């Protein structure tokens, strides 16, 4: 349907380099997630997405409820992975 | 004068606001007035719990119900009136006068200003718990159960005379005795200094070997011990501490049979419910549809002002206070690890977790999981504090069981769910939203000069949330339990549990050996970035 | 190693703030400016690329005293455009910016060390003017080159102080008075302690249009410095000076806006520890005065919300200097408290202010005045604060307000009457279009129970607060105040009977001292009205 | 016609009785505040509007404009009078 747009923002850069998207509102968050890291050129794989007030953000749910639930300004974060 | 009351009336501030919680329309219904009882130690004039209640449950029958779930040293001693329009149930030797301006400000100086005779007190608990796990058998004809029950409660008052209760460690023993042969400061060894959630005497209840529906309630009664207790002291709050449980247990049997479930046990649960410096004692039925259930929590919650937020009176949330009372989850668990320290000192301020936890270290569970279970471990010290704080009921999930929710939230793949790979914060905060619904915070650093740098926004965590922090990085996952700040100086301490594999459940290796004690600011390597999870909690009973 | 730079880097990360609080993506670089003889930063200012320009640092070394330079420039991320100058180049991020972590910054710059710089020196001061002849047809190629000449014959200046017998001139580095002015500045402060001199010139030298710009000179004059140290600050502060009106008049013709005069200036902007030196271009337009008053709050890194730069607020330094006050009244008592020990965290005034209290203005108000001197050391928090030209009202003047809005009938206006917290805020209102929040008691005690209200507000507004009650009016500037053992206490600025301008009788009797909880009554109510200032600057 | 309302409580008594008004918004509000300060038993000339959150209120603009501006929320509290 239609159009809801996020600002994705690089904390793992010091430069900070953020990334508008404007996707429907039907599309999986996945895809969005998935878009702004091959863009920043960090792996999906192990990035996560955090709000602006660092509340996490399951992106496997449509782009239109991350909207309303948390807004258009998020994070991209990287994801720490440790055993040891 | 001579006979000034004490009272902590911010806290009695709290409990109005507790009980007008549950309308949150003010001036928008139609109710009957408020009135309350006050409850304290009568012996020396200090006022430990005011218990608002809208004017049904003003009576004889619902006080009984309220200073027999007390502790044994507390009894009424007054009650209250608002805005001079309140029904008063003739008692206690005084009457408080409360106005309406006076409990929304919260103005303990207006307080003071009309109750003369009262000087306000930030109460804190003193002395340590008694515990014993006692039995007794009733006996109800058939169409008198109800008109027995009462009587068989009455004259078992009169026969909690003969009890002995008695510690095997410490060759203890409480009984009756003759004023004279009473042994002053008798356990002043164990109440100094003492709290009554944490430091606890168990005893073993014993009688004299010589002397239709049947009842049998088995639970355990707990009475305080203080410093400076005589032994006959302790005698008379043991006997009263029965009593009262007895009485309960009759009180929830009779008006369980007149509201409908007829004669059902009792278990008995011990709660510290928020911001009370005594203890709540309470006798719960076994059986009941859960319609019964819910609205038995949620007027527990009404009668004894207790928060419409904060889940409180859970059988989860129930004190460990004896050794064979029941328990969820705690297994050779030991609950509350960083509790058991004084080796430290602060360096200046110092916030820590709110509520109880388990901690969770390697091979624990049956299965070795060596060093890529350091972030599953923490996870599971997370979750045992949402059903010890009454978030849920559903057990500490087991590695595989974690592995799957992944899976079923589509993160990581179904070879991840047979695996002995690496997680994180992030795989945490997903697996909590999918099995419990619930919402994280972060707190993302890139070095661990920055974990020392953000600590305010720890501090801030424990403040409101209290949950306790996982933090991954540098190969690592810790949890994060407290933060001890000062702001001038700029000295951090961290305090730590240590996922990471200890022998048993032995505090000394535990609390000495580095397991879990205070790190300095120099625990996080600042050559690599850290990551914190901060689990939210609900806001529903 | 030890030729370690010292720097404030809190202080460069709120400059830095305070550039960004302009937006709503060019890039951003930045000059250092300090005194490269301790080795240590004063002035970190950032800049678009637009605006790294030889042109534009020289508007800013103008701008600042005598004895700060250039010293090196910065470089965030690795994406700004940067001035060649100076000996360093400072690494920073955009990210060490935005969240301003002092341990990133001083592990991408080694050479520097943190320390939290302070004021030091006393200011020497002189007024100067000097006549600009323009040859109509390229007026900004003359007055560029006057500024040159200027610039060259100013070694041959001399000020000199007639009451102390104190002489800054030319010298032969062994005819240099060692530690000439240390009883001038010991424990000195550039906002306030002053050595005023009078600037002479040599007698053995010196259609169209002609320009007369008369100013101020003000050169820090430190500890342990001698008469040549002194000299040479001198004649840097007024190449400065004249190379600062130079800009601005080639900067007004380019612009259209022909020769106009200009206004020396002083100020001491929030959180800096040197004064800014200005020309101001006094014969704009008032929006072409705000305009430009707006682009040197970027140029310098200054607040977007609260003015700086307003002559309403401008340091009067030297004797001559025309003030929106009256030079008799002391300015901020409170500053010059003696020893006071915090029993817990404080908060005070965020800004000047004058004390206004009984038979000051050729009127005894022994009993009923309390409230309209209150009113007015608030008036004057507006009026230094760069909120407001008008002056002072007299209590006729207030008490007629009240009367305008029909709220005390005409009887009033010739009246010793009493008014309060509410009426204060009403004639506020009134002349100022001023919002009023209010804190309503019922005992002198709830004003102590809620002490987190009043820091709160002059950690947001500053502006003083007025207290009625008990028959009284006092004015609070602050509070002490121990979240942990409860113990509260008052900066309370008493408008009660000064009568003779005198400092340390002020601060050693009752009035201006930190008063405890004791002091509000526990029997009456009170108000306390808290000025709220406006959203422009 | 189109009318405003606001609910007015009085600081001054423990009590904090208030009176709900609902006026015209071309009622000068100097009226309201008389009126409310006259079912208090309370003189009007002695008393004053702020808002619930604090602000003053001028009384001298119609009902309608302090409806916009405040909101419905006042406290009636009594002026203090204070020539030391």
């Amino acid at each position: 349907g239609s159009k809801v747009t996020f600002k994705i923002t690089l904390t793992s850069d010091p430069k900070l380099p953020f990334k508008v998207l404007s996707v429907p509102e039907s599309t999986p968050f996945t895809a969005v997630l998935k878009f702004a890291a091959e863009e920043f050129k960090v792996p999906a794989a192990t990035s996560a997405i955090i709000t602006n007030d660092g509340v996490g953000v399951n992106p496997a749910q449509p782009a239109g409820n991350i909207f309303l639930k948390h807004g258009s300004e998020l994070r991209l974060i990287p994801r720490d992975r440790v055993g040891g | 004068v001579n006979e000034l009351w004490f009272i902590d009336a911010q806290a009695m501030f709290q409990n109005y606001a507790n009980l007008r919680s549950f309308s949150k329309s003010n001036a928008n219904e139609i109710n009957t007035t408020i009135g309350g009882f006050v409850f304290g130690r009568k012996a020396r004039k200090q006022v430990i719990h005011v218990l608002f209640a809208y004017a049904e449950d003003l009576t004889e029958s619902n006080r009984q119900f309220l200073e027999s779930s007390l502790s044994a040293d507390i009894e009424l001693v007054g009650n209250l009136n608002i805005d001079g329009q309140s029904q008063i149930l003739p008692g206690g030797q005084f009457t408080l006068q409360l106005t309406s301006r006076m409990l929304e400000n919260r103005s303990i100086s207006e307080f003071l200003d009309m109750n003369v005779m009262f000087n306000n007190e930030h109460v804190l608990m003193e002395g340590a718990s008694c515990v014993s796990r006692v039995g007794y058998e009733w006996s109800l004809r058939a169409g008198r159960e109800q008109e027995d029950v009462k009587s068989a409660a009455e004259r078992l008052s009169m026969a909690s005379f003969r009890f002995t209760y008695l510690n095997a460690e410490h060759g203890l023993v409480i009984r009756e005795q003759k004023p004279e042969a009473a042994q002053q400061k008798y356990l002043d060894k164990f109440s100094k200094g003492a709290v009554p959630y944490k430091d606890v005497i168990e005893f073993t209840a014993m009688q004299s070997l010589t002397r239709f529906t049947r009842l049998v309630t088995i639970g355990e009664v707990v009475f305080p011990a203080f410093f400076g207790d005589s032994s006959l002291d302790l005698y008379k709050r043991s006997r009263e501490a029965f009593n009262r449980r007895a009485n309960n247990t009759m009180m929830v049997t009779v008006n369980g049979i007149r509201a409908g479930r007829g004669v059902t046990t009792t278990t008995s649960a011990t709660y510290l419910p928020p911001g009370w410096v005594s203890l709540l004692h309470l006798q719960l039925p076994t059986k009941w549809t859960d319609n019964e259930q819910r609205n038995y929590r949620i007027r527990l919650h009404k009668l004894f002002n207790l928060p419409s937020s904060k889940p409180v009176l859970r059988l989860s949330q129930a004190l460990a206070l004896h050794s064979e009372s029941a328990r969820l989850t705690n297994k050779k668990l030991i609950r509350e690890p960083h509790l058991s320290i004084t080796n430290y000192q602060p360096v200046g301020e110092i916030t820590t977790v709110n509520g109880p936890y388990n901690y969770h270290h390697y091979m624990q569970d049956g299965i070795d999981d060596s060093g890529w279970g350091s972030a599953y471990r923490s996870f599971q010290t997370i979750w045992s504090w949402f059903i010890l704080n009454g978030y849920t009921d559903k057990p500490v999930p087991s590695h595989r069981e974690i592995q799957q929710a992944l899976v079923d939230i589509q993160d990581k793949q179904a070879k991840f769910v047979g695996s002995r790979q690496w997680i994180g914060s992030t795989e945490i905060s997903f697996v909590l939203n999918e099995l419990l619904k619930l919402e994280c915070r972060f707190i993302a650093t890139n070095s661990g000069a920055e974990v020392v740098e953000r600590v305010r926004e720890l501090a801030r965590h424990f403040e409101t949330s209290g949950t306790p922090v996982m933090i991954g990085g540098n190969m690592l996952a810790h949890t994060i339990l407290g933060v001890d700040f000062n702001d001038t100086t700029g000295e951090t301490k961290f305090l730590v549990l240590d996922p990471h594999y200890t022998g048993s459940e032995d505090i000394k290796t535990i609390t000495s050996k580095g397991w879990c004690a205070w790190k300095p600011a120099s625990f996080w390597s600042k050559d690599h970035f850290y990551n914190m999870v901060l689990p939210q909690p609900p806001s529903d009973a």
